[PDB]
């Protein structure tokens, strides 16, 4: 719980200020990456393919995508 | 250890930056052994972003 305290807080706040909206971005980035890889319609299967076994989270992935612009 | 001249991960930045900032603190605790030197060293020690540097000491 304390290396945890100082993992708010290791680099600072201002590594983790950065980090954290770096992560975001990267969220952001991630998705959409793997979202435009040549055109919707086919890369939209490789999106299916990835996690197969569940659909709930991909429920909020397609939902996100949807206002790219 | 094996990549090296790599990409850097998280702490390695906060590694170089703990070295980057131990030298920053012995010119600050040179300074308190010996602060006379201070004035001089700020003409040598502007050398940098000179034209910018002289102006923040004077704003404060």
């Amino acid at each position: 719980s304390i290396v945890q305290l100082v993992q708010r807080y290791r680099s600072g706040i201002r590594g983790h200020m950065k980090a954290v909206v770096m992560d975001l971005l990267r969220q952001y980035l991630r998705v959409e990456t793997q979202f435009q890889n040549g055109h919707y319609d086919k890369c939209v299967f490789a999106l299916r393919e990835e996690n197969k076994s569940d659909m709930n989270t991909v429920l909020n992935y397609i939902f996100s995508h949807a206002q790219v612009t | 250890l094996t990549e090296e001249d790599g990409v850097h991960s998280v702490i390695e930045e906060n590694i170089k930056c703990i070295s980057r900032d131990y030298v920053l603190k012995q010119i600050r605790s040179l300074v308190q052994a010996n602060p006379e030197v201070a004035m001089d060293s700020i003409i040598h020690m502007t050398q940098h972003i000179s034209p910018t540097q002289r102006a923040e000491v004077i704003r404060i």
